[PDB]
């Protein structure tokens, strides 16, 4: 039910 | 030879408060030291929330960093160490470049006493994340104790808070087996006030479990500011008086 | 439709604290006279009876009797979300499935409002007879609270004795025994016995330590004893009603 | 037979609070000079020695020696039932089966009255001669408690090092290590070090955190150290006596 | 043994 | 590694 935070911010290197 | 990194903080309680704000939400983390200050960022292990800490070099009373360093710290072990400091102590961090340990020194202001500790660091690989700049649909600035109370009260009513915002005020709401309730703040006319800047009406849902970790940062500031837009994470921001900030990020539901 | 407004909502907060740990669920008999609750604990060694009169509320309007079945744990949680200066307002409608509560802080900017589900209960109500009592002590609640708590470390049952000179609480256990004697005095934190004939009952201490959670409601508590009748521990609620705990002796 | 009266009875409550958790049961030797108690803990690593002189009570009279075996938790339970400014009185007679405690309020309306079951013990009393110690340091008791508590978060053993300038407590564990250094000063907040020759000893910290329960008994604590001998943490009891904890070092 | 409240007050 | 305190003080008799 919770979106994860990686679904709004891009992972770097 | 001088210390690679040395920083002196007179109001050392700031660092004690920061470590209580963090240790219960994230256990392992990475402290990035540079010439511009300290920066830490980490997701909790559910990847549902994120904390981002920012301490500028301007805020310390003595700051010097010769090389960029990335220290892996067990925040629990760190917390234990700074619990050993008085609330008006002067705290001094000190590190040699490829740091095997972090050095902390607690100086009492009456000059009786000098504690110094040395903390082992660890190897970690951070998954750093890109946070874009943006302007938010709704920005509330309420007192932090009021915010801490609401999240704790509503959390016995139910698992999730619905935050809704127009420019008359903000509304917090939750529901569960025993019933439901809603709390309504409206704007005023100092640090006990509630102001809103508002461009489009907002209503999202958030897990309260996480919001009660964020409120551990309440000692850092009288005020807290909340920033919301549709289908993007909530930003709970605590200012660290003329030095930086502590921001918790929380993704919404479905 | 029932709607009652009470400016000193702290009263309603304090009342749930006194009850929630002794009895889990109870029926709230709303009426045009006011609020009334009565229940036994699950052992039926004790009984609590609550009285809030409609004249005490700042605004009261009850058009027909309701018997609201409440979970007191659930209701205590909702009252916790109310500041102690909040103006509490209760409200239900005659087809009662939910009870509505409204907290307003008296700075006017914050307004909470909740909604509590009721449940199905059948009260085994009891008849409380009118009677004078052989001994009626009126002492500070704080002290009575400490007497019962302290003696509970010595033994699990108190012997409370009473004569026109002073009252005395005693107990015994594996480690020893002890007594506490308090006299009459010479208003607020004083002791006054209205005694008619000597009494020496004993009561299980477990229950009076539940009773004394009502201490925040009054500086004074009043005790009432006769032989082979239940003891009555009475906390007045100022200009509004009372809270009465009934405890059966052992014999 | 034996009857002592103590006007400031906070003293006797604090003494029990500072012993109940280190030692369960000890022998109380009462005599005309005063109360004397010595006991090891169960591990035989630490020892406590209490001394309360007759001169310090307000009325003291003991016609003959008496070896009361007391359970100190049960005594602490009873002692908690006295207020901090109650006037305690001790009573016992020839071969005491029970010890009597009388708590009197100083407003004079209340008189508590307990009686404690004594027990049978045969003690292993030990010979503690006089000696001068290489280092003795006198510091605030709140500080020494703060230091022993914090250092246990780091490691489970403390290294105390005293020399010509100041004293150093140190610990080291899996998460790191730490040092705390105090220096001489220039009443209650003063550090002073009688130095005869340098010392560096190691003691288990968990025992020291029992000793620190005596912190309410005095503004000040004095540590006494020499090589290869037990450390002595001592809290004076004002105008009356002292409490001393002996802690063996490590090997 | 404790005595009960229902031995003194009766069901109404 | 904790020495016993009986290793520094002797028992006195009856």
């Amino acid at each position: 039910k919770d979106s994860k935070i990686t679904d709004h911010f891009m992972r770097l290197p | 030879g001088p210390a690679m990194f040395e920083a002196r903080l007179v109001q050392g309680s700031i660092l004690k408060k920061v470590l209580e704000a963090l240790k219960d939400l994230i256990n392992e983390a990475c402290w990035d030291i540079s010439s511009s200050g300290v920066n830490l960022q980490s997701m909790d292990s559910s990847h549902v929330s994120l904390v981002q800490l920012t301490l500028r070099s301007e805020g310390f009373d003595t700051y010097r960093c010769d090389r960029n360093l990335a220290m892996g710290v067990n925040l629990t072990s760190m917390s234990k160490i700074l619990k050993c400091a008085g609330n008006e102590d002067i705290i001094t961090l000190r590190a040699e470049d490829n740091a095997d340990t972090l050095a902390l020194v607690f100086e009492a202001p009456n000059q009786e006493k000098v504690s110094d500790y040395e903390m082992k660091l660890m190897d970690l690989d951070v998954e750093q994340l890109g946070i874009p700049e943006q302007e938010y649909s709704c920005v509330v600035k309420m007192p932090s104790g009021e915010f801490a109370r609401i999240c704790r009260d509503l959390s016995h009513i139910g698992d999730a808070v619905v935050i809704s915002c127009a420019k008359d005020g903000v509304k917090f709401s939750a529901s569960g087996e025993l019933g439901n309730g809603n709390i309504k703040l409206s704007q005023t006319s100092e640090e006990e006030a509630v102001t809103i800047e508002m461009n489009e009406p907002v209503q999202l849902t958030f897990a309260l479990r996480y919001l009660n970790f964020f409120t551990k940062a309440t000692p850092l500031s009288s005020t807290v500011t909340l920033s919301m837009s549709a289908d993007v994470p909530l930003v709970v921001e605590y200012k660290i008086a003329d030095m930086g900030h502590l921001k918790y990020y929380l993704a919404p539901k479905i």
